This record gives structure tokens, C-alpha cells and sequence, in this order.
């Protein structure tokens, strides 16, 4: 079934409204509903906390302080602690101070605001320069990696381009907001939650309640989007729920209101990137020098691995003989920033993409040509390496870009825009091509593992269970396809079951695009064990070799005879042969030293390129994407349809990050964009008016599940071409360097227009 | 106080004890779980439900809609889109075919929106589905679905609802309301409810003394006076845009980018004016085109130019027991233009809202009507800029020379939407834009062809 454009596993269930999400699940009449009481100060000590009006508030059953927590008070995915409920002090506006358990969701939210909290405020560390000035940082200093000698290279460069620019953060805005449900079940709890990492939920809830892991069971069927925002931000709700469930003796449900959701939870790390890039007379890069100033928020969360990936992708798509990054992960009195599709990857790549664009413009050569000249060498005495010393031997970018530019009509259109531009003076068009080289795997090596559990029942039908979680990426559909492919049966016979920590234990987060990658392998392993058992049985019964038994199209074939799959299974049941097997996979070849920035963190890279065209109003800065063309390498795709969808969506999300989505804090650290009426994700008409997506179809060099490539995160970086095109439109407005900042809002575009125009 | 309505083809009677409870709340409390809460604020359309009555059928946001408003109507939710026998809607099938769902959470809202579009045979999918936010698909597959489904005949089971029907005050006539509101001045008048429902859902307020105006036919009329058009306060934004198509294509152009389709179906012009918002988009348009407002207090009836109704920030020219009854727009307004600026085009709140309307004595400027939204605490005209413009030639350089005077007319704010600098710049940018668009120059970025 692998390679067929089959539909999503719950496609009909979605379309009918029958697909259950957490808040949809029916539960006991006595289920209590939870809401957090949030901090209004950015950095203060709590001098007084009067929760009397909160208890008096109607429908409220229980009110909780940090002091009311049995055992642990930690929800951090870091080794360092991050309290669920505030402990004597607050570190950002929106930090949960207390927990309300009321008879209705409304009643709890009403009660949450009724508190009387007195604060002794301290100076807050809100901006990057402040954090840098006050030494408010994580890891106790900046991580620095150097390959070669940049300082010496840039000193004797024929062409140099220095600069700096801001890249704003990003709110996930998954439609189904954060949600959890605890059910006390005889000494232990059952958790249902909208989470990407049910194993960590288990880990956290267990410590929270002071129970052994085998007493906490987490089930998770589907998310309404995750995008990395549900990799750890789920912990707070599940802890609150299990804690309140333990104390009240009845089931507890918590879901953030949209406005609570944005105020409380983390976002994409907003970066400042200062760069110094240089090349020789021929145009080959001599050296690139980067400094990353990353906003982490009040707590560690997943900042450490994020900024590591920003550094890992600081080469972008190009070979640089001398390259250095200086990565400051800065602590601020704001939301604890977290994982987000790309995981720092887009931030580091964009730094390289802005610098190489700057260098291109600085010496006056077509950026496309300069980028082409500087890609990693194609496969086929020494292979080029990344700045972290990993060999790049699967680089298709050269050829891929050449294919894309033919089909997108690049050279003709670019000349057609030039002429059109000199016809207008109010409007300007721009076009740009951006490449993507994205490393696949967790940079934290030991997390590169997955497990599965497969049951064949006596009627022939199969029950499939794996470690990965469905957040919309068509993961379950891919695993069903893999399973049905390996067993040699119709995918109808395979039924997916909800993600369960009691079924597949010690799972990693469904992240790093490795979801389908590792679970694909894990499922294949469980099925091959089962296929082997059945083949061995038939071979014995029919007198021959197990490898001569063919499993195909719901038919089994051995010794010139043929049965249906059900016939063989039933017979194997009668024969007393186990129709249940676990599967398990760990990604090989991975080994790297984080501290020295050396080794092989990734198994393989994913490639792709996008050509975006845009229009800008030179008076106001208003703009829209007119046409997009993408050629993305999905390897030997597990599902062409599902993969195109991922690319389509990740592009729009990548472009939206760099265009209309903008986070704004006031002078006190209060998030001003905390609703869909102030935070503007791409709307229906925001889509490319011409949207062309085509898969580069070539098997993966590395031995991955049916030689496919992780297509989850890599295409998000294709959104860079939209920001580059927007800059190209501005460059068409005058002789000066536009200096477009991210996001490129109508305001930010107009600023870049008037800089190229040279208007003060 | 009991109301009846057709819920997915089956009749239903309900005792209303809490007048303020939203339709989304009720549906989910009933177990009709297919209607999702996405934000509870109007912006995402995840709760889109389809209502029908004598006026036709439309997709609305369930979360803004309070129960007493669906009284007498036929309501259709996602779990009612498919046929009684089980057959899927042409819309539903096409979405499965063309991979229109990924995580599936926004799918119910879309299906409902598309089905209603399919029922009314409407094909302007961009403006129709603007109200439905999606985070997964990139929208492209949903367009393919909508177009593929468009070729199919309408769902007859959905059309069978048109046979139907043929604590809180609900007036029948305008006189009835004028009676009651005079006796209860402190009352919360709910028309469309697209502002008022955010006080309960977001601001967690409680509203006593409530009356619903969306059941008054005579208040929601577009009539032709021998000097213009009498547009009642009850007329919905969608209907106002529908009518303006002809006489005022400028207003219809602006109202397209007013909220979303689901809000425009219920949100009214009287409520937009009576909200008295500086970032309101109704007032600046009507003030630029020289429209008058009509206020009513029982049998009393005041009339004035619309700009005078707005006194100060959050302060209007409204008496105790006085309500907005109607507005009057002149038959023609050819020099009118409407410039809405915001981070995103569709479903957004204006940073600056420029509305310019000049008349010419052949090359020279007769009258200057230039009004702004989001530039002050109140929607007002550019007094000093207008005065300096009268008598001048209609050319770029003259208008460019008067631009500094706008910095005397307003002192704009800085917030998450725009800086004061940019707001000021945009107001000046819109004036140059007005001269250029009138001289046949290409100016609008939305009109550009890919
Ligand atoms: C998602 C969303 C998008 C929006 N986008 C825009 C936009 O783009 N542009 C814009 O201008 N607005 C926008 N709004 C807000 C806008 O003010 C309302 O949507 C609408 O225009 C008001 O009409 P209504 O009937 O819903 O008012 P209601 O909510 O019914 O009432 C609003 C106020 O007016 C009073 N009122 C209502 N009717 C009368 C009357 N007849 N006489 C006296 N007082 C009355 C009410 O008591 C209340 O105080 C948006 C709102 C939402 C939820
Ligand atoms: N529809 C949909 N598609 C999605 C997402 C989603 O939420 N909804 N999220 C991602 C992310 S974000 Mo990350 O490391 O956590 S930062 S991993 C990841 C992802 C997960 O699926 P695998 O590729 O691992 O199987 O695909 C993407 N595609
Ligand atoms: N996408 C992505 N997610 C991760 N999550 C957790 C961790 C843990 O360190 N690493 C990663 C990572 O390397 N990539
Ligand atoms: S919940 Fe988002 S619009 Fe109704
Ligand atoms: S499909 Fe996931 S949000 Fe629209
Ligand atoms: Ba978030």
C-alpha cells in the first residue's frame, strides 16, 4: 500500500464531525473543570494571596496553591525546574499562580479572575539588549562553534557583507487548543490529553502524584494540530488535572480558553541574527560569521535543543570553508518559548539566507546564480562536510533547482517582472528562489527510537498500535500503509488504535519529522515478525521453505496452493502460533558531541526549493503572494497525496511566519497579541493564487522505511522564498539596501521600500 | 419563555432561562459535539452553523449567536449535513477526495460553510471561506474540493427545511421596542450580538435587562426616499453590501473586507454605529459619503450628520431611552473611495481607514469629504486637510503639499496593529493613492493578476 495516494485515516470521520477530540469525549456527570489564576506582573514576589473570593465564587469545589501540591511541582521538559503553580514569585505575565476546580468550565474561569494578589514588583528583563546587559541567560554563557578561521578568511575577502536583522516569534494557533482529562482509577490515574508526547505526560503526572510510572496511563487518539506546541506545553494541564482529580476524588478536565492559551504557553523562539559573510572574486564563499541572540522566556523548556538546531542549520544549503556561530540563549520575563515546526532550523537557515542574499546584492550578481555556485556537491577522494563536520553525500540541490527553474519559468518571468516594474510606480513585483537542506533526526540521539504493537485476530483483521501521535500529518494512514504492505494485505484489514503508554512504553515525542520514519520501521519489524511466523507455519504444514511463501493482495501462496489471509491466520491460530508481536527501531549511525559541535547528528538531509512571486504597494506596504512553485524531495514517498498536503500547508505556515504573524508585548511584558483578532495567521485568500507543488521522487540513500524521507518539518523552511521575494520587490524600488525585517508586515515592508527609496 | 426551531430536520422546543447562552454552548451541552470551539471570538469559523428562515439560508458563527435569535428558524449543524439515509453531501465527499482535511478540527466549520454556499449556489470561495481559519492544509486542497462539489446538484434534504414555520424582550415592531426601551433605558440592546457576545465569552460579564432586535422586520429595511436611501439599523452588513453593489460600489468594496462572511450575515449597521468604535469601518465610509443618522426615543425622532453622533472616545450623542433607528445615504456618491489598511487583507481590524470623497468643478476641488477610522478616539473628518484642499487643483503635487495638515488633524496611537508613525504615514499615503486611482493609475495590490 506504501506509495499510494490514499486518504487520511479519519478523513470521513473529520468530514462528518464524528471525529472525537478531548473536549468531545463523554465523561461522568461529576467531572470538574479547571482554570488557572494567572499573574499580572512580569517579575515580582507575591507578598499576599487572598483566594477567599475565589472559594466563595459559585460552583467552585476546590482551589489550589503550589503549597497544596503533593510531591513535585515541575512541568519542565528540561532537567531544570519550571513550576506548574508559582512558588512565592512570578516570572512573566500569565504565569499560573493558582488552580480552580469548578462544576463548569465557565464557573472556573469566572472564579479564576476573582483573586486578590499583592505583588512586590522587581525590574523585568523584557528585551534582548536588557537580557544581554544583565547577563540574563541560560547555560551560563553562549555556545560557540567554529569551523576553520572566519576572522582570517573575512579579512582577505574580495567581497564582504555585514548586517543584522530581527526575526519575530510565532504562535502555533492549533485549532484545538491545549486540553487534558484525568480519571482517578483505583490507586492510579488515566490521562487523556491533546499531546505530542504522552510518555512525558506520564512521566510528569507520575512525579506530580508521587506514583510509580506503571500507575499512570496516558491515552491520546488525535490532536487538532500540534506543530510542536503540544510537545511539552501539555504537561501543565495534565498535572493540574491529576492533582485536582487526586484531591477531589472525581474526574477533572482542563482546556485553555484561546486567550488563556496564548498568554500562558510558549511560542517560536524569536531571534536576532548578526552576520558577516564573505566571498572571493569567483563568488565562492570564503567564510560566514554568525551571532544568534535567541529569546527563551522565563524558563528553559526546549530552548537548548532548539538553539542547537539553529546552529546546525546555520550553513543553510551551502558549503562554507570557514564558519562560526555564537549562540546566546537569553532568559527574559516572558512566555517560555518552545518547539515549533522546524525547531530552530528555519531561524538558522534564514540567517544564512539573508546574509547570502545581502552578499549577492552587495557585489551585484543574481542571487540564484550565487546560491547555485555555493550548494554542497552532488554525490559522485573526499566529500564536503558541514561546519559540524558531518559529510553531505546525498545533496541533490544542484539538479533539483535546475529542474524547478525550468518548470517554474524562472528566467522568463524574472525578465517579465523587470519590465512590469518599470511600467508602475505605485506597485512593485518581486521573485525569489530559496533552497532547503534540513537534517532529519533528534539532535538528542537517544530519543531516536520508536516501538509498535501488532495484533492479528482470528478473523484475519489487524489492530495496529505505535508510539507516534496523530496531529493531522497523516501519520496513522502511513503506518496502516506500511503494515498492510509488509503483511501483504488490504489496508482495510488494518485498524489503527489510540496512542497508549501502556501499549507502547517509553516513547519519544512525535517530533523531528522522525514520527513516520521510526514508527514506520517499528511497525515493519512487528509485521515481519508476524509474517515470518505465518510463513514458517505454512512452510512446515505445506512442506517447503518459509521464504517461498508469498503474502500478497490478501492472499497467501505456498506449494502452488493459495489461501486467503484469514484462512492462514485461523489455521495458524488452531496450530497455536502467537498472532501478537512487538516492534522496535533505533536510528543507526548517529553520534555527535554537542559541546564541540562535531559528529553526525543526522541520518540524512531533506531537500527542496521554492520560487515565490509577490506584489507590494509602495504607498502602504500591502502585499500578497501571486504564485508559488515548489519541488520538494520526499524520497520514495510513503503517500504522495499526504506529502503534497504537508508541503502545501507547511509552506503557507512558513510564509505566514515571515509575513502577517507578529507577536507584540507592551512595556510591561503583557502579550498584546493573544487572540485571533490581533494575531493574524494566513487566511483563505492568503494562499498562493497559483500554487504548484511537485515531488522530487528519488529513493533515500540511507536505509529508511521504504526509502522515504521525513516530510513534516523541511517544507516549512520553503516559506523563506516568500520573504526573499518580498525583499526582491523592495530592492526594485531604489539603489539602497532595503533591510527588510521579519515578519514582513505591511508596516515592515513599507519601511524596507522607503529605505531602498532612501526616504529618511 | 420557550422558543422552537428546526434542529437538523427535527423540530425542537427549548425553555430559555439564560438569555445570554451561546448556540455553541447549547449544541455541545446537547451532545452535538461536531461543532467545535476554536476561539469563541468570531475569527476562526470553527463553530460555523447553517441557519435558514424566510430570507434564505446562511452560514453563521455559533459562538456569537445567542439562543433567542434562532427562534422560529431552521438550524443545521455538521452532524446534519449528510443525508438522513447516510449519503454524504457533494461537499463532504469532495473534501475526502481532494484531501481538504488534515487534523480535521476546522473541517466541520468548512463543510457547513461550503454546504451553505452550495445551497445558495455561491462560488466566491475566497470571501465566503475567509471566516474559516485553517492551520494545516494551506487552503489549496479545500478550493479543489469546493470547485469539484460545485458541479453537483444541491442537497435536497437541506432544502426541505425551507418548509418550516410557514426573561428577554423580543419586539415585533419598531414601535414596540420604542415603548419598552423608553421604560427600560439601562437595557442591553442585542442586534447582531457580534460585539455584545464578546463581553460574556471573553470579558466574562453578565447582562441583565436584555432585548433582541433581530426579530424586527421594519427596523431591518432598505427603502427608497425621494432624496436617497433609508437604511434601517437592523439591516445586516452582508445585505448592505449586497444593496450597495449597484449605487455605491465603493461601499460594497469596503464591506467585502468587513469582518467575515459569517459575521456579516448577522452583524448590523445600527450596531456598528451604536458601538461607537474608532476602528469601526461603517462610520468613516458613511461620513465620507455624507450620510445622516436617525435616532429614535419612543415617538421622538432626531436626525443629524453621522459624524456629529460621535462626540468622544467611548462617548456618543445618545439620550436615555434613545436608540439608533436608521441612516440615510444620498442616491449617488461617485467620488467616494474606501481604503482599509491592516496586517492581513481578509477578516481584520483596520489600523487606518481612509475614506476620501472629492467633487470637481473641472480640474478644481469643490467639496472635500475626507474621513478616517483608527486615527483618533472617534471617527472624524480631516478638517484642516479638507479646508486647505478646497479651491486647489486636483493633482498630486497640491495634495502632497497639504499632507502635513493631516498631522494637525490627528495624533494617532501606537499598539500591536500599527505604530503612530505608520498610521500617520498611511493616512498621508491614502491621499496620494486617491489622486492616483482617480487619474487611472494602478494602485490596488489586490487587483493584480498572477
Ligand atoms: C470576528 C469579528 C470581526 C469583526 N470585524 C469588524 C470590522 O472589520 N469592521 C468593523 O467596523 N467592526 C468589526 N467587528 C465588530 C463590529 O462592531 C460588529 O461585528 C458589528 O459591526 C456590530 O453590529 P451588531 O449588530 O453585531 O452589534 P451588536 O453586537 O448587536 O451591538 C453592539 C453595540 O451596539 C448596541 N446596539 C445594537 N443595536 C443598536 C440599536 N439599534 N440602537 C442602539 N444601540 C444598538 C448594543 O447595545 C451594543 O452596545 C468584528 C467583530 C467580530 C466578532
Ligand atoms: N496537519 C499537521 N501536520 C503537521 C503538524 C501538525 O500539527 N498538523 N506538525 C508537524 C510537526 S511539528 Mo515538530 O519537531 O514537533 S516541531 S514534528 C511535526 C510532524 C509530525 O509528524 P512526523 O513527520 O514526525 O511523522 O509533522 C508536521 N506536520
Ligand atoms: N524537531 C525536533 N524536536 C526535538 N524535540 C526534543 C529534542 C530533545 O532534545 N530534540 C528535538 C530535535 O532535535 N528536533
Ligand atoms: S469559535 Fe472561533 S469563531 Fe466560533
Ligand atoms: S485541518 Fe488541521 S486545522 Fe484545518
Ligand atoms: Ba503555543
Amino acid at each position: 500500500s506504501v506509495g499510494k495516494p490514499l486518504p487520511h485515516d479519519s478523513a470521513r470521520a473529520h468530514v462528518t464531525g464524528q471525529a472525537r477530540y478531548l473536549d468531545d469525549l463523554p465523561c461522568p456527570a461529576n467531572t470538574l473543570h479547571l482554570a488557572f489564576g494567572l499573574s499580572t506582573e512580569a517579575s515580582a514576589a507575591i507578598t499576599g494571596l487572598d483566594l477567599e473570593p475565589v472559594r466563595e465564587s459559585p460552583g467552585v469545589i476546590a482551589v489550589f496553591t503550589a503549597a497544596d501540591l503533593p510531591h513535585d511541582n515541575d512541568a519542565s521538559p528540561a532537567p531544570s525546574p519550571e513550576p506548574v503553580l508559582a512558588t512565592g514569585e512570578v516570572h512573566f505575565v500569565g504565569q499560573p499562580i493558582f488552580l480552580v476546580a469548578a462544576t463548569s468550565h465557565r464557573a472556573a474561569r469566572i472564579a479564576a479572575r476573582k483573586a486578590r494578589i499583592t505583588y512586590a514588583p522587581r525590574p523585568a528583563i523584557l528585551t534582548l539588549d536588557q537580557a544581554l546587559a544583565a547577563d540574563s541567560r541560560f547555560e551560563g554563557g553562549p555556545v560557540i562553534w567554529a569551523r576553520g578561521d572566519v576572522e582570517t578568511a573575512l579579512a582577505g575577502a574580495a567581497h564582504l557583507a555585514e548586517g543584522c536583522f530581527e526575526i519575530g516569534g510565532q504562535e502555533h494557533f492549533y485549532l484545538e487548543g491545549q486540553a487534558a482529562l484525568a480519571l482517578p482509577a483505583e490507586g492510579g490515574v488515566v490521562i487523556h490529553c491533546s499531546s505530542q508526547h504522552p510518555s512525558e505526560i506520564q512521566h510528569k503526572v507520575a512525579h506530580a502524584l508521587g506514583l510509580a510510572f506503571h500507575d499512570v496511563r496516558v491515552e491520546m487518539r488525535r490532536m487538532g494540530g500540534g506543530f510542536g506546541g503540544k510537545e511539552s506545553q501539555g504537561n501543565h494541564l495534565a498535572i493540574a488535572c491529576a492533582v485536582a482529580a487526586r484531591a477531589t476524588g472525581r474526574p477533572c478536565k482542563m482546556r485553555y480558553d484561546r486567550d488563556d492559551d496564548m498568554v500562558i504557553t510558549g511560542k517560536r523562539h524569536d531571534f536576532r541574527i548578526r552576520y558577516r559573510i564573505g566571498a572571493d572574486a569567483s563568488g565562492k564563499l570564503l567564510g560566514a560569521d554568525f551571532v544568534h541572540l535567541a529569546r527563551c522566556g522565563w524558563s528553559a523548556d526546549l530552548s537548548l535543543p532548539v538553539c542547537d538546531r539553529a546552529m546546525l542549520h546555520a550553513d543553510g544549503s551551502y558549503f562554507v570553508p570557514a564558519l562560526r556561530i555564537e549562540s546566546h540563549r537569553l532568559r527574559t520575563n516572558t512566555q517560555s518559548n518552545t518547539a515549533f515546526r522546524g525547531f530552530g532550523g528555519p531561524q538558522g537557515a534564514l540567517g544564512m539566507e539573508r546574509a547570502i542574499e545581502h552578499l549577492a546584492r552587495g557585489m551585484g550578481r543574481d542571487p540564484a546564480e550565487l546560491r547555485a555556485l555555493n550548494f554542497y556537491d552532488p554525490p559522485e577522494k573526499k566529500t564536503q562536510t558541514t561546519h559540524y563536520g558531518q559529510e553531505v553525500a546525498d545533496c541533490v540541490l544542484g539538479e533539483l533547482v535546475t529542474r524547478l527553474q525550468k518548470s517554474a519559468n524562472f528566467t522568463t518571468r524574472r525578465a517579465e517582472i523587470a519590465a512590469w516594474n518599470s511600467t508602475n510606480r505605485t506597485l512593485a513585483r518581486g521573485i525569489a528562489l530559496s533552497p532547503v537542506k534540513f537534517g532529519i533526526s533528534f539532535t538528542l540521539t537517544h530519543l531516536n527510537q520508536a516501538g509498535a504493537l501488532v495484533q492479528i485476530y482470528t478473523d484475519g483483521s489487524v489492530a495496529l498500535n505505535h508510539g507516534g501521535t496523530e496531529m493531522g500529518q497523516g501519520l496513522h494512514a502511513k503506518m496502516v500503509q506500511v503494515a498492510a504492505a509488509v503483511l501483504g494485505i488490504d489496508p482495510v484489514q488494518v485498524r489503527i488504535t489510540a496512542t497508549d503508554t501502556s501499549k507502547v512504553p517509553n516513547t519519544s515525542a512525535t517530533a523531528a519529522s522522525s514520527g513516520a520514519d521510526m514508527n514506520g520501521m517499528a511497525v515493519k519489524d512487528a509485521c515481519e515478525t508476524l509474517r515470518g511466523r505465518l510463513a514458517g507455519f505454512v512452510a512446515a504444514r505445506e512442506g517447503c521453505a518459509a521464504r517461498d511463501v508469498i503474502f500478497d493482495a490478501g492472499q497467501v501462496q505456498a506449494s502452488g496452493k493459495s489461501w486467503r489471509f484469514a484462512e492462514i491466520v485461523a489455521a495458524a491460530y488452531m496450530a497455536r502460533i502467537s498472532l501478537s508481536a512487538t516492534g522496535f527501531y533505533a536510528t543507526p549511525k548517529l553520534s555527535w558531541d554537542r559541546l564541540r559541535g562535531q559528529g553526525r547528528p543526522f541520518l540524512y538531509f531533506a531537500y527542496g526549493a521554492a520560487i515565490t512571486e509577490v506584489v507590494i504597494d509602495r504607498l502602504t506596504g500591502e502585499n500578497r503572494i501571486l504564485r508559488t512553485d515548489i519541488l520538494h524531495d520526499a524520497g520514495a514517498s510513503l503517500n504522495p497525496a499526504l506529502d503534497i498536503g504537508q508541503i502545501e500547508g507547511a509552506y503557507v505556515q512558513g510564509a505566514g511566519w515571515l509575513t502577517t504573524e507578529e507577536l507584540v508585548w507592551d512595556h510591561c511584558g503583557r502579550l498584546m497579541t493573544h487572540a485571533p483578532s490581533t494575531y493574524k495567521i494566513p487566511a483563505f485568500s492568503d494562499r498562493p493564487r497559483i500554487f504548484n507543488v511537485a515531488l522530487w521522487d528519488q529513493p533515500n540513500r540511507e536505509e529508511t522505511i521504504f526509502r522515504s524521507k521525513a516530510v513534516g518539518e523541511p517544507p516549512f523552511l520553503l516559506g523563506i522564498s516568500a520573504f526573499l521575494a518580498l525583499h526582491d520587490a523592495c530592492a526594485a524600488c531604489g539603489p539602497h539596501w532595503p533591510d527588510l525585517q521579519a515578519p514582513a508586515t505591511p508596516e515592515a515592508v513599507l519601511a524596507a521600500v522607503r529605505r531602498a527609496e532612501g526616504r529618511a | 419563555m420557550e422558543i422552537a426551531f428546526l434542529l437538523n430536520g427535527e423540530t425542537r422546543r427549548v425553555r430559555i432561562e439564560d438569555p445570554t447562552q451561546s448556540l455553541l454552548e447549547w449544541l455541545r451541552a446537547e451532545g452535538l459535539t461536531g461543532t467545535k470551539e476554536g476561539c469563541n471570538e468570531g475569527d476562526c469559523g470553527a463553530c460555523t452553523v447553517m441557519i435558514r428562515d424566510a430570507a434564505g439560508s446562511r452560514a453563521v458563527n455559533a459562538c456569537l449567536m445567542m439562543l433567542p435569535q434562532i427562534a422560529g428558524k431552521a438550524l443545521r449543524t455538521i452532524e446534519g449535513i449528510a443525508a438522513p439515509d447516510g449519503r454524504l453531501h457533494p461537499v463532504q465527499q469532495a473534501m475526502i477526495d481532494h484531501h481538504g482535511s488534515q487534523c480535521g478540527f476546522c473541517t466541520p466549520g468548512f463543510i457547513v460553510s461550503m454546504a451553505a454556499a452550495h445551497d445558495r449556489d455561491r462560488k466566491d470561495y475566497d470571501d465566503l471561506l475567509a471566516g474559516n481559519l485553517c492551520r494545516c492544509t494551506g487552503y489549496a486542497p479545500i478550493l479543489r474540493a469546493a470547485e469539484a462539489a460545485a458541479g453537483e446538484p444541491p442537497a435536497d434534504w437541506l432544502q426541505a427545511d425551507a418548509a418550516f414555520t410557514l426573561p428577554a424582550f423580543l419586539p415585533e415592531t419598531s414601535d414596540a421596542l420604542a415603548d419598552w426601551y423608553l421604560a427600560h433605558p439601562e437595557a442591553t440592546l442585542i442586534a447582531g450580538g457580534t460585539d455584545v457576545s464578546l463581553w460574556v465569552t471573553k470579558a466574562l460579564r453578565d447582562l441583565p435587562e436584555v432585548a433582541f432586535l433581530s426579530h424586527c422586520k421594519d427596523l431591518a429595511q432598505i427603502r427608497e426616499t425621494p432624496d436617497g436611501y433609508g437604511i434601517g439599523a437592523g439591516v445586516t452588513i452582508a445585505a448592505l453590501r449586497a444593496f450597495a453593489e449597484g449605487p455605491h460600489p465603493a461601499l460594497a468594496g469596503l464591506l467585502r473586507r468587513f469582518a467575515s462572511e459569517q459575521v456579516r450575515q448577522v452583524a448590523t449597521i445600527g450596531g456598528n454605529i451604536a458601538n461607537g468604535s474608532p476602528i469601526g469601518d461603517g462610520p468613516p465610509a458613511l461620513i465620507a459619503m455624507g450620510a445622516s443618522l436617525t435616532l429614535r426615543r419612543g415617538q421622538e425622532r432626531r436626525r443629524m450628520p453621522l459624524e456629529d453622533f460621535f462626540l468622544e472616545y467611548r462617548k456618543q450623542d445618545r439620550r436615555p431611552g434613545e436608540f439608533v433607528e436608521s441612516v440615510t445615504l444620498p442616491k449617488s456618491a461617485p467620488g467616494l473611495r474606501c481604503y482599509k489598511l491592516s496586517k492581513r487583507f481578509d477578516q481584520d481590524i483596520s489600523a487606518v481607514c481612509g475614506c476620501l470623497n472629492l467633487t470637481l468643478k473641472g480640474s478644481k476641488i469643490e467639496t472635500a469629504r475626507i474621513a478616517f477610522g483608527g486615527m483618533a478616539g472617534v471617527p472624524k473628518r480631516a478638517a484642516a486637510f479638507e479646508a486647505a484642499l478646497i479651491g486647489q487643483d486636483f493633482r498630486e503635487d497640491t495634495i502632497a503639499a497639504a499632507l502635513p495638515l493631516l498631522a494637525q488633524d490627528f495624533t494617532p496611537l501606537s499598539d500591536m496593529r500599527a505604530s503612530a508613525a505608520y498610521r500617520m504615514n498611511a493616512a498621508q499615503a491614502m491621499a496620494l493613492r486617491y489622486v492616483r486611482e482617480l487619474s487611472g493609475e494602478a494602485v490596488a495590490v489586490l487587483e493584480v493578476m498572477p
